[PDB]
């Protein structure tokens, strides 16, 4: 229906907020979340990648499927680089370390 | 009910289709209420100069880098800040986008650009320091780099130079 | 290529035994065939581009002494012929970053690109 | 919008500043004769780019009945502005009648612009 109005129109055309349009806006957004001070801090301590999707998405309705994970986290010797690196949906038997991003579909809540 | 799935083998999808418990007063949005709408604005209103933009704090923002002349193709950078301007976003958690480029080719696209709220222009260039600094580049939560002028070159491998170099200019 | 080679197989030069070659995708013309021809003992030519790894090692890059890029000083946009050739420094540098390279710039703002480059 | 047009015919076309001229007053004399009456004469609106338009304005501006949108065939909204479903006929023309590697390419426009029409 966008697509029409935005072949017709050659624009877009604002309107009056009406509870339709406001039902409507709930969708669900891509995001990373930190381990290090959420609530999940606990369990991203050497925990479970499947404990995690599991309390997400019975919790927040929260749909996690990959991590970011920086490059030079499984060295023993500490290092400056911060470019991380892409896994994409990990087993259930996959460990966790603190300084790991989570990919996430999180609701939208008012 | 279609799902889809993602998985390692085709194999294992099937699992879902055979399985049974036995075994085991103002417009801030669009007509369809999906993106942040605002009213229309001139062009000059967004301009910034470097001073200006120096003035104004910028934080957690994104900085699109556009290599573009008067008389290169559009690249069409509505379908960039449509995906930022989804109204599951809340208003406070917008990112305010910076347009660091050229100025004609700003005003060749700004007529599909002119109804979504947080969005300046930067007419400078890329590959000065100077633009770089003023939009404090070193605070933004993503820099993209893009070149308008896809144009055809003798050789396909130097049609990237201008990005390459723009990235380790940043870098360094 | 002429000045070039007039200047450094000059007779007068000190015996150095050293074989140049040219790496360039543009075939040459009859004029440089036979220029090579006249030094064809100590210059070979090579089609190719520096920008493709693969021709990089045909020229057994890795082993030689310098890579020496020259530049068109007769061009429409000098900006346009630095970024090739400081795009082309990045490549040969990123093949093997302890290659001594001398090259030719023709706009004096653009050299400070060759700071960026780590290597 | 304001202005109620029907019965009359709807010009589109397809210029540029730099294109070759079609020649539109060969098209206007003829719904223009004296054998007509006055009440009888067909509205004409030519619905395309300003700047042909004033390139080819010297030659029809003799003309009782002409008007000018200066828009383009292929928005919806200049052709529902101009009353498309009143009109006795819609004449869809392309001045950028130049070479093009492929001739059979040369009708993209018309097919385009008349296909959004009949949609």
């Amino acid at each position: 229906e966008l697509e029409a109005l935005i072949a017709e129109e050659n624009a877009l055309r604002g309107g009056y907020s009406t509870p339709q349009t406001l039902a409507n806006r709930d969708r669900c957004r891509v995001a990373q979340l930190a381990l290090l001070d959420g609530p999940f801090a606990d369990l991203g301590d050497g925990g479970c990648y499947g404990d995690l999707f599991c309390k997400a998405l019975k919790t927040y309705n929260m749909l996690c499927f990959g991590i970011y994970r920086l490059r030079d986290a499984h060295l023993s010797t500490p290092s400056q680089c911060t470019k991380r690196y892409v896994i994409t949906n990990p087993p259930y038997e996959f460990e966790l370390v603190p300084t790991d991003l989570i990919f996430c579909l999180m609701q939208f809540d008012s | 009910t279609l799902g889809f799935f993602i998985a390692s083998d085709a194999k294992e999808v099937k699992r879902a289709f055979f399985y049974c418990k036995a075994c085991h007063n103002v417009k801030k949005y669009d007509s369809t209420g999906m993106f942040h709408w605002c009213a229309p604005k001139e062009i000059e209103k967004v301009i910034l100069t470097r001073s200006e933009a120096a003035m104004t704090v910028l934080s957690g923002h994104v900085v699109v880098c556009i290599f573009g002349d008067v008389s290169s193709a559009l690249i069409g950078l509505r379908n960039l800040v449509m995906p930022l301007r989804a109204s599951n976003f809340h208003y406070h958690e917008l990112k305010h986008i910076v347009f660091v480029g050229s100025i004609e080719y700003l005003k060749r696209e700004w007529e599909t650009l002119h109804n979504f709220p947080k969005v300046s222009i930067l007419p400078g260039t890329p590959l000065s320091r100077a633009d770089l600094r003023a939009v404090n580049i070193n605070l933004c939560d993503m820099c993209v780099i893009l070149s308008a002028n896809q144009n055809n070159i003798d050789d396909t491998s130097l049609q990237d130079k201008e990005c390459i170099l723009a990235s380790l200019n940043i870098k360094s | 290529v002429s000045n070039f080679l007039k200047d450094f197989l000059h007779k007068d030069r000190d015996d150095v035994n050293v074989e140049i070659v040219f790496l360039h995708n543009i075939s040459p013309n009859l004029e440089l065939e036979a220029l090579f021809k006249r030094h064809f003992t100590q210059v070979e030519f090579y089609q190719g581009s520096v920008l493709n790894p693969h021709d990089l090692a045909r020229v057994k890059i890795e082993s030689a002494d310098a890579c020496l890029i020259l530049a068109n000083k007769y061009c429409a946009d000098p900006d346009a012929e630095d970024a090739s050739n400081i795009m082309r420094v990045i490549s040969i540098k990123n093949y093997h970053p302890k290659i001594r390279i001398i090259t030719q710039m023709l706009q004096y703002h653009n050299k400070a690109h060759l700071l960026n480059i780590p290597s």
